[PDB]
């Protein structure tokens, strides 16, 4: 209860590298981790993965502008080894304790998903046998997810609503078949709508129709 | 929401920001 | 040149303790530090620094709530190391290499500045010996500034203008004593006023006058 | 620019952000 507790004050102080910290511990200790528990750990890693991204993408955007560019490659080298370091520590613990515990079509989706999405941030990067073997766990996590999602949850479920929205992000920009991403895009809008008779779920909505308009517009 | 909730919308903020003359770089929202 | 190259990718990238680490270089490599050079040093010492300050904010005031409360005091405590390690890392730096070269009137405000700043810093959190000689570093560092500034530059000068609105928080929060800070404050404001006839001075203008207006409405 | 350039400014952002139900902490406005 107390990492939990300790997890909540590096959220409050935004130190979210230690924010893993306590939630890797957290689950170790631990059963079947809550709501609130998978939440936190999800929150921890997307941020300290999403500062890499963003530093990674800005980074990547300069030596471009350039061709210096072997500073800057070098620079880019050291973030992307502690990208692999964070996919890394929340993927196996994902195998280890995570998936295997799962109890109900939510929380496997959830997890599948964020399987999914590492090694989806895997494949942003990496160049070899690696951005191969990314791509490809990174389908099949995303496709169980989607065989559960699109079988057990509404379609206007965050859950459902995030696997398509990053599910689709997967083939436009890593597959790079766009007719792929459009259609389970539009899909998987399209049946929201079919239901909409909230609030996570309205954003990812528009999520995907700005995906939807930015990828029509090439 | 799309600037707090997204890295796309996170990563225009901060190249707005950061007076970056550099050419748009590629990317659409992800959760 | 490769270094500075190197700080403004680190800090493209929000990457600021590296940031520091490619100044610090910067430092040593070098004569006499240029206006660019100064400023990134500044810049990045001023986020390293700053995101400590406002986590150990948010964590103290979490504490108060409280009254876990030793949880939170042991985190505290963490952050509070890192602080005195960064105020630390650039005190040093100001002595052997900054202030002991300072060729002109700006430079020696701006630096006397610095140090006075990060003094500040440690006597923000520290208690015991320590705070004393903080606080009392931190009074002689602005003064000597406040007299080579208020002798040399025009009223209306960043460094004149930025070096008064620090002092001033130094006693409206350290010495803990309002007038000495109000009058400062309103000081330094009249005189900027007095001449009037832009921009980091224009928005200085307006911090002091928010501090008093705050400070007197107490 | 306050919420760029002054601790205050952005430790007021953080909390009004982070829903934190505490009371106001003490600051001002250094550069
Ligand atoms: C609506 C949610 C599903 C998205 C939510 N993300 C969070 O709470 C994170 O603190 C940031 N909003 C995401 C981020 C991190 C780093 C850079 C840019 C954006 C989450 O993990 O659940
Ligand atoms: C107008 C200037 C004198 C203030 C300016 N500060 C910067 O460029 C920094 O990136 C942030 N704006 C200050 C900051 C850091 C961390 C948290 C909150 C605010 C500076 O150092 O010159």
């Amino acid at each position: 209860e107390e990492n939990v507790y300790m997890a909540k004050l590096a959220e409050q102080a935004e130190r979210y590298e230690e924010m893993v910290e306590f939630m890797e511990k957290v689950s170790n200790s631990l059963e079947e981790l809550t709501v609130e528990e998978r939440n936190l750990l999800s929150v921890a890693y997307k941020n300290v993965i999403g500062a890499r991204r963003a530093s990674w993408r800005i980074i990547s955007s300069i030596e471009q502008k350039e061709e210096h560019v072997n500073s800057i490659r070098e620079y880019r080298s050291k973030i992307e080894n502690e990208l692999s370091k964070i996919c890394d520590g929340i993927l196996k613990l994902l195998d280890a304790k995570l998936i295997p515990s799962a109890a109900s079509g939510d929380s496997k989706v959830f997890y599948l998903k964020m399987k999914g999405d590492y090694h989806r941030y895997l494949a942003e990067f990496k160049t070899g046998a690696e951005r191969k073997e990314a791509a490809e766990s990174t389908l099949t996590a995303y496709k169980a997810a989607q065989d559960i999602a699109t079988t057990e949850l509404a379609p206007t479920h965050p859950i459902r609503l995030g696997l398509a929205l990053n599910f689709s992000v997967f083939y436009y920009e890593i597959l790079n078949s766009p007719d792929r991403a459009c259609n389970l895009a539009k899909q998987a809008f399209d049946e929201a709508i079919a239901e909409l008779d909230y609030k996570d779920s309205t954003l990812i909505m528009q999520l995907l129709r700005d995906n939807l308009t930015l990828w029509t517009s090439d | 929401r799309r600037e707090l909730h997204t890295l796309k919308g996170h990563v225009e903020a901060v190249v707005k920001l950061k007076g970056l003359d550099i050419e748009t770089i590629q990317q659409s929202y992800d959760i």
